[PDB]
């Protein structure tokens, strides 16, 4: 009865797929097997006594796609920009989401960024204090994700629904 | 419908019909129209003392049934009705008719992983009956078939390599290919119809979000260049001539 678009913005590799499957159906392809594609889901919460509903949009995250994203952002009250920890390069691609749904977003729009894959240790290559400094500077809340082991996944909808105008 | 108590609701629907051609053809206040027409009928279905015993989906049907009915009598004034619409027709035929010549899956950075061998043949089949009907509801229906079968087929390949569910990043770039492939004929007035002529209310949910998919797949159609499938201008161009020839 909160009814909300949300998007997943971010480049192929990040997690866009795993983190929104992990939320609805609360699973990682390596513990159960595959099942459904994860391009659309409607999914409801409760929020302080009240009901929040998600409608959940991924996108393209290749290059050449990228000028086809606004159709897809258009009208969304929510958005989650999704990068790897482990690949810097996603978290560049990260930022100019942003940017762009600041130039070309709803301001009302509650973004939130996930740094993804965090149970990798080896591989990181981003800071939290980046990420964190980054997302203060502009508007937005960074969490860290993990939809192998599940961390921060339910908690990321829950507070993009808890801050909904 | 034709049962003699809906006399007065046939009298009504028809002096629409006539009351249609009252103005110079206009799609934006013509699709207007229309969707206050349907908002009006279907406030007509529930609230009348005859049908208060229909069921939701009952209702639902003859909401779809007056758009069939409604949208075949007024087809050939509010579809591809202009020279603009005609010539965008033309030209996105002319490019996919090229493009499908040369147009291979990692060019849309389709990966081998997600290949299907019939290239999503029973997709691209799905889309081309899209001219074989005229009610918003069943054009739209083939668009989402395609969307299904790109879907189930992209899952089977995902089990087959074991890789993760696809998603956007998997879906799109096939439902491009498939589309290129398919060359459906008036691909972009087929598309601006259901968009202003389906009822709204039912462009919501999973189908807007696969209608919205094959709005941009056809914005990218036309928009191919050399950069945009990842050629050299010099290997573009060159395919492009080839493809004219055959
Ligand atoms: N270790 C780890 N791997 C992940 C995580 N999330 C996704 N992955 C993996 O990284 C790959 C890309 O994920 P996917 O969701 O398909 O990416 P996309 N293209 O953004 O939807 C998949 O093999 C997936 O299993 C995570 O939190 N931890």
């Amino acid at each position: 009865s909160i009814n909300a678009k949300l998007v997943l913005l971010g480049d192929v590799g990040a997690g866009k797929s795993s983190l929104v499957l992990r939320f609805v159906k609360d699973q990682f392809v390596e513990f159960q097997e595959s099942t459904i594609g994860a391009a659309f889901f409607s999914q409801t919460l409760a929020v302080n006594d009240a009901t929040v509903k998600f409608e959940i949009w991924d996108t393209a995250g290749q290059e050449r796609y990228h000028s086809l994203a606004p159709m897809y952002y258009r009208g969304a009250a929510a958005a989650i920009i999704v990068f790897d920890v482990t690949n810097q390069a996603s978290f560049e691609r990260a930022k100019k989401w942003v940017q762009e749904l600041q130039a070309q977003g709803n301001p009302n729009m509650v973004m939130a960024l996930a740094g993804n894959k965090s149970d990798l240790l080896d591989a990181r290559k981003v800071t939290a204090e980046d990420a964190q400094t980054y997302a203060q500077e502009n508007g937005l809340f960074f969490m860290e994700t993990s939809a192998k082991t599940a961390t921060n996944v339910k908690e990321i909808f829950y507070e993009i629904a808890r801050r909904l105008p | 419908m034709r049962k003699p108590s809906a006399g007065d609701f046939v009298k009504s629907i028809k002096s629409f019909i006539v009351s249609f051609s009252n103005n110079a053809p206009d799609p934006e206040k013509d699709c207007a129209m229309v969707q206050e027409f349907f908002s009006k009928m279907e406030a007509a279905f529930r609230a009348h003392p005859l049908w208060s015993g229909c069921s939701e989906e009952e209702l639902d049907s003859a909401g779809d049934g007056l758009e069939k009915y409604v949208m075949t009598k007024l087809f050939t004034r509010v579809f591809a009705s202009n020279t603009e619409e005609v010539i965008a027709d033309e030209k996105l035929f002319q490019k996919m008719s090229l493009v499908q010549q040369f147009i291979s899956p990692e060019n849309l950075d389709i990966q081998p992983t997600f290949q299907n061998e019939s290239s999503w043949l029973l997709a691209q089949k799905e889309l081309q009956k899209i001219n074989m009907y005229k009610a918003p509801r069943d054009k739209l229906v083939c668009i989402l078939n395609c969307c299904k079968v790109i879907n189930n087929l992209l899952l089977n390949a995902s089990i087959a390599s074991n890789e993760n569910a696809p998603g956007a990043d998997e879906f799109l770039p096939v439902l491009i290919y498939v589309t290129i492939k398919a060359n459906p004929p008036q691909l972009h007035s087929n598309l601006l119809y259901i968009q202003r002529y389906r009822r709204e209310s039912k462009l919501v949910g999973e189908a807007a979000y696969f209608f919205t998919n094959i709005l941009s797949a056809e914005s990218f159609i036309s928009n191919i260049d050399a950069k945009s499938i990842s050629l050299d201008e010099a290997e573009f161009e060159k395919n492009m001539e080839s493809a004219r020839a055959r």
